[PDB]
């Protein structure tokens, strides 16, 4: 099979700068008809893949002129000038010349921007959940930068590690921030026996008292 | 293949 | 307008078969091929095969040929992919896309296939009630993926974060948060669970 290898794996870019992604085929991808069926796709968060470039260098209708494709032989390049926040996502090259058709492994473009502190919110278990016998304590850390953030739980002042699951969004294409949920799931039995619940973002702190 | 007609 | 509309997410048992559909509208169906692409976390995108409705010919990736049959019904402008001998390796999002010499210009919306012996379980939706106010939406205990969350039937789109689900004890859970400015201007999360054909609305009260 034709192996399609992309460089780099991760492409952080500051807004307004240029960027390029390389795609190298393991053999020539010229069809016997003389065409080179090399395409570039962008997979944006929550969307189906979008065509950018076909036949090496032909922009698809609606794609801005900031995107351009070039190459021959076995090395193909996608260039983006004046990167915008809407350009984040996973870029794939693809060859449609020789069956089986093959995709590159993907390059994740991310926006590098200034640091931003999270907006932190905490929520006790709802009455509806508690009636059924479960107790989810939920904490949102919204619109922060960079992606790496530590969340810490305290239950009446003592650190709490069991029953915490964390989940991050993809990068926001409006403000280039990230958000995360942290969820402490207890039994109602366990929830009922403690008063103070804290989530700390690192230190931005939000807590409540009930049980 | 179908691309022969391109 | 050109559109590729896939069948809904679905659950299949190990060892069974499943038939996934792609209804093409907005063009002369026989004049474009339909290809199928598999998306599985950590595995990028894989090409499965294509069918050319004009000729009837389907091409297959050798890695998929023994588990895959592609068909197309010109009369209904629908392409199908049947997967046999299912295993958990087949759990993925599957797309269809059309192609005739200019790349995959239009795609279906994708369909999540889960291969499991587990039953379908609809979500329980709980309120997360409190210049700017953050409200939310805990969507607990559903199977299989996905759920979709909107706010105010999609009329409220700005300031939303719907987090990826986490799997625990064979069930999924996720939360959605919304932020609005502090009259009769209410806030309702709308949760759809296509694999169980269930929709729930939860109006957030203080
Ligand atoms: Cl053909
Ligand atoms: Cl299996
Ligand atoms: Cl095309």
């Amino acid at each position: 099979d034709v192996l399609m290898t992309q460089i780099p794996l991760s492409l952080p870019v500051s807004l307004g700068d240029q960027a390029s992604i390389s795609c190298r085929s393991s053999q020539s991808i010229v069809h016997r008809n003389g065409n080179t069926y090399l395409e570039w796709y962008l997979l944006k968060p929550g969307q189906s893949p979008k065509l950018l470039i076909y036949k090496v260098s032909n922009r698809f209708s609606g794609v801005p002129d900031r995107f351009s494709g070039s190459g021959s032989g076995t090395d193909f390049t996608l260039k983006i000038s004046r990167v915008e926040a809407e350009d984040l996502g996973v870029y794939y090259c693809f060859q449609g010349s020789h069956v089986p058709y093959t995709f590159g492994g993907g390059t994740k473009l991310e926006i590098r921007r200034a640091d931003a502190a999270p907006t932190v919110s905490i929520f006790p278990p709802s009455s509806e959940q508690l009636t059924s016998g479960g107790a989810s304590v939920v904490c949102f850390l919204n619109n922060f930068y960079p992606k790496d953030i530590n969340v810490k739980w305290k239950i009446d002042g003592s650190e709490r590690q069991n029953g915490v699951l964390n989940s991050w969004t993809d990068q926001d294409s409006k403000d280039s921030t990230y958000s995360m949920s942290s969820t402490l799931t207890l039994t109602k039995d366990e929830y009922e026996r403690h008063n103070s619940y804290t989530c700390e973002a690192t230190p931005i702190v939000k807590s409540f008292n009930r049980n | 293949d179908y691309k022969d007609d391109d | 307008q050109v559109q590729l509309q896939q069948s809904a997410a679905e659950l299949a048992r190990p060892g069974a078969s499943v038939k996934m559909s792609c209804k093409a509208s907005g063009y002369s169906f026989t004049t474009y091929t339909i290809h199928w692409v598999k998306q599985r976390p950590g595995q990028g995108l894989e090409w499965i095969g294509y069918i050319n409705p004009s000729s009837g010919y389907a091409a297959y990736n050798q890695n998929f040929k023994d588990e895959t049959t592609l068909t197309a019904d010109p009369s209904s402008s629908t392409a199908y992919m049947e997967l046999n001998s299912l295993t958990s390796e087949d759990s993925a999002v599957y797309y269809c896309a059309r192609e005739k010499f200019y790349g995959y210009d239009y795609w279906g919306q994708g369909a999540t296939l889960t291969v499991s012996s587990a039953s379908t379980t609809p979500p329980s939706v709980y309120p997360l009630a409190p210049s700017m106010v953050t409200l939310g939406c805990l969507v607990k205990g559903y199977f299989p993926e996905p759920v979709t969350v909107t706010w105010n039937s999609g009329s409220l789109s700005s300031g939303v974060h719907t987090f990826p689900a986490v799997l625990q004890s064979d069930l999924y859970t996720l939360s959605s948060s919304v932020t609005v400015p502090s009259p009769s201007q209410t806030v309702t999360c709308n949760v759809a669970h296509p694999a169980s054909s269930t929709k729930v609305d939860k109006k957030i009260v203080p």
